[PDB]
């Protein structure tokens, strides 16, 4: 029997009662930046809004200065956002919130590098792949570089030269945006701050009341906060001007901030292109693997245009923003692309010849049949306006990969009678206790043994059938629904609190091989390990850097995971 | 119908008949069935859009009373429970018409979650397991 | 007496353990074989995190003898290390509360 003391040693049972949100995050600030600056994160994560003196006031750390550097270094990290809120009868002081975004950068950090090497169309050079890795690596360690200082620090004016057009091409592909106020205030009090004013704006004694007048309010406030959120969200404007007789210059005075976006768009083209190679054949799943890539560019807003998340969706006429970003997807004629557009951007080692067999050389009919392949397959990929023209649709393409996403996450947790009664549950709306014998006609008592191994979840909603007007699930058989939205809720406490075990793993590993990790990242140490260093030593040195290769391997692989069911 | 046999739902008897209904649309289905992914990913055929690559109920109530594999005669309604039954376990794909389409099912015969019959777990007495009933 | 309540497919001997697993097992799949690339990502990793440790972005820190000894008089500075105020920022980012560390 296992001892009370044996447990919550190894069991790690006091982990199970932390909140993901707060302990992923927490350990994450703990491990890169230093124990101060992940106690101000986690007690901003506990409590959203607070100023400084909140800081000093509820945590040990009560001196200003240092409370100051701490806060100053994670805002610096883009990991914190601030406002100056304005008391008008008396001094007033500025709150700090979190950014939720801002520590993916250090997250993404490993996957951010790896797809700024696999992304370039010129990678096979060595010495560019060196460089661009570097240069990434520098800005995200770094929060905002600037060329200010970068061009000054690097020694040679021709490797500056290179470093200067880089920026033009990371700017352009979205890498690199423009920070901003944006990128530091709340959607919400954004959107106050942008109500307020133009319900100050009408003069008094109109014709209209307050229901249209409201209404002419919150449509302003739509559209100059559209206009201010979609000005830098893409934008050349830094690297637009261009002095004489010299190359396309970028503003050195400014600061340039990897973005996080497009990033993404490239991470879901990746997922979406995975699913093909699993889905389909790689003859015509390598044609995929570009087909997204020529629209992965400028593809849209993949959950909210900050739009939603500032304000309460709609209480009567609630359509409006599924119907508006469906119109937005069906309008933007740049998404929107033909055959032609794409042998432009075909590689010369793709062949499409032996991918079609009609019956039972870059030709522009070919590729357009894969587009036609791809928009009459089961699953909506592509929509078809007008012949021959398709774009991405994302209006209805979002549910259903949500759907088969966990579905498939539930299959390979459970057993594939389990599999099968998710499947019966989603696709058979409110089935029952006979309604599970007609569409299943599996063994009974698996199927239950199952469905139980699944009620432990989110996964499967129960009912409670009254007979009588009071109320007991006993007396009478009960039913079973859908609820599908715990289920996608259930897919981002566990992940993110795996994805927290993970880095708590690794962080109390270097707890316990602190010296041993120091004495081996020092420079003359690094490229000699194998010589000044004891037997039995160098043994361990080794296995437990396997074992943080493990880990990490492992995090990458769960890293594929969560944020498909970040999306809305 | 015959799936009602001694008070029990018959095991054996109606796993077999869940592997026989899709076999038939696996050959079907594709330009050559399963012999077309036998030679590797990248040199297999796929059939044009405009071709009519799905199936209808009476080929495959025809191919099924033909057989004589279940020794029982089959009704369109049973035949629709059946693909209702195995519409489940990601097998034949449903399309308007009552229609039906396997895309990775050799994959799965023989991180891309949809497919990891081919990553294995760790099989050891190592460390940073993870698990997907750990946090409950 | 609460002890002859039992359905009809539980049986007896199933019954009075309890204690349960010390930690729920389901050996997920998402720890298979490395690849190169996946070692590579995990080398990545490592130089990340230790650069920002060994930049200035550390705010965590919380033989420190009154008496100099001759050895550490003329003996080598462990390393200056590049004050927070000393990196070059961007005012139109930073608060004002944030503006009076830096060396403006």
């Amino acid at each position: 029997l296992v001892t009370p003391e044996d447990v919550m040693t190894i069991s790690s049972l006091e982990q199970r009662t932390l909140n993901p949100d707060l302990f992923l995050y927490k350990e994450l600030v703990k491990a890169h930046l230093g124990e101060r600056a992940a106690s101000v994160i986690g007690m901003l994560v506990a409590l959203g809004r607070l100023s400084v003196r909140e800081l000093v006031e509820k945590i040990d750390g009560m001196d200003v200065d240092s409370v100051k550097t701490t806060l100053v270094s994670l805002t610096q990290l883009r990991c914190v956002k601030y406002l100056q809120e304005t008391a008008i009868s008396g001094k007033k002081t500025t709150y700090y919130y979190y950014n939720e975004e801002g520590i993916h950068i250090l997250l993404y950090s490993g996957l951010i590098i790896d797809e700024i090497i696999t992304q370039m169309r010129v990678n096979d050079e060595e010495e560019h792949k060196q460089l661009v890795a570097e240069i990434v690596q520098n800005v995200i360690s770094l929060g905002s570089l600037t060329v200010e200082d970068y061009l000054s620090s690097v020694t040679s004016d021709s490797m500056k030269y290179t470093i200067s057009s880089l920026f033009v091409q990371l700017c352009e592909m979205g890498y690199l945006i423009q920070i901003s106020k944006l990128h530091y205030t709340p959607i919400e009090d954004l959107w106050q701050f942008l109500y307020e004013k133009h319900y100050k704006n009408i003069p008094r004694n109109s014709p209209l009341s307050d229901l249209k007048k409201r209404s002419q309010a919150k449509m302003n406030a739509k559209t100059d906060f559209a206009k201010i959120i979609n000005k830098p969200n893409e934008l050349s404007q830094i690297l637009t001007v261009d002095p004489k007789t010299s190359l396309r210059i970028v503003k050195p005075t400014v600061s340039l901030t990897i973005n996080l976006d497009r990033f993404m768009k490239g991470r879901r083209s990746k997922q979406l292109i995975n699913l093909a190679k699993t889905r389909v054949g790689s003859v015509t799943a390598q044609v995929y693997k570009i087909a997204l890539r020529l629209t992965e560019q400028k593809s849209p807003k993949i959950r909210d245009p900050l739009t939603q998340t500032g304000l309460l969706q709609d209480l009567e006429e609630a359509k409006s923003f599924q119907d508006e970003a469906e119109l937005v997807e069906e309008k933007t004629p740049g998404l929107t692309f033909n055959a032609i557009d794409l042998a432009r951007h075909l590689p010369a080692e793709l062949d499409l010849r032996g991918s079609l067999l009609s019956r039972k050389p870059h030709s522009a009919s070919l590729i357009n049949s894969h587009l036609k392949i791809l928009a009459s397959s089961n699953f909506p990929f592509l929509n078809e306006t007008k012949p021959g023209v398709y774009y991405v649709p994302y209006s209805k393409l979002m549910p259903v990969l949500k759907s088969s996403v966990y579905e498939y996450v539930i299959a390979s947790t459970l057993g594939p009678s389990a599999m099968r009664l998710s499947r019966c549950i989603r696709d058979n709306k409110l089935v029952s206790e006979k309604i599970i014998n007609s569409t299943a006609l599996m063994k009974e008592k698996d199927i239950r043994s199952t469905l139980a191994s699944l009620i432990r979840y989110n996964s499967v909603e129960i009912q409670e059938v009254p007979r009588t007007a009071d109320r007991s699930a006993s007396r009478a058989v009960f039913l079973f629904r859908c609820k599908e939205t715990h289920s996608y809720n259930f897919m981002r406490q566990n992940l993110e609190w795996n994805m927290a075990n993970l880095l708590f793993k690794k962080e109390k590993l270097k707890q316990e091989n602190s010296t041993l990790l120091k004495k081996a990242n020092r420079d003359d140490v690094k490229g000699r390990e194998n010589e000044l260093l004891l037997p039995s030593e160098l043994n361990q040195l080794k296995m437990v850097n396997e074992r943080e290769l493990n880990v990490f391997a492992r995090l990458s692989r769960l890293l594929s995971l969560w944020e498909v069911f970040q999306m809305a | 119908g015959p799936w009602f046999t001694d008070g029990e739902l018959d095991i054996e008897f109606i796993n077999s008949l869940l592997t026989i209904v899709w076999r038939f649309i696996s050959e079907n289905t594709f330009p050559n069935g399963f012999k077309n992914f036998e030679n590797g990913p990248k040199k297999n055929v796929f059939y044009a859009p405009n071709v009519k690559n799905y199936s209808t109920t009476q080929e495959i109530l025809e191919f099924i009373t033909a057989a004589q594999v279940a020794n029982v005669e089959l009704t369109p309604s049973n035949i629709r429970s059946l693909c209702e039954v195995l519409v489940y376990d990601d097998k034949l794909e449903k399309v308007t018409h009552d229609c039906y389409r396997v895309t990775l099912e050799s994959i799965l015969q023989m991180f891309s979650i949809f497919n990891y019959f081919k990553m294995f777990p760790a099989s050891k007495h190592d460390k940073e397991v993870v698990y997907f009933d750990e946090w409950t | 007496n609460y002890m002859s309540n039992l359905p009809f497919g539980l049986g007896y001997g199933d019954v009075g353990k309890n204690h349960i697993t010390e930690f729920p097992s389901i050996p997920l799949p998402i720890n298979g074989p490395i690849t190169n690339k996946e070692r590579s990502l995990a080398v990545k990793y490592i130089n990340f995190g230790k650069t920002v440790k060994d930049g200035p972005f550390y705010t965590g820190s919380m033989t420190n003898d009154g008496i100099e000894r001759y050895s550490d008089k003329y003996l080598k500075k462990r390393k200056i290390g590049i004050s927070i105020d000393d990196h070059p920022y961007n005012l139109n980012l930073f608060p004002n509360e944030l503006y009076n560390v830096m060396g403006i």
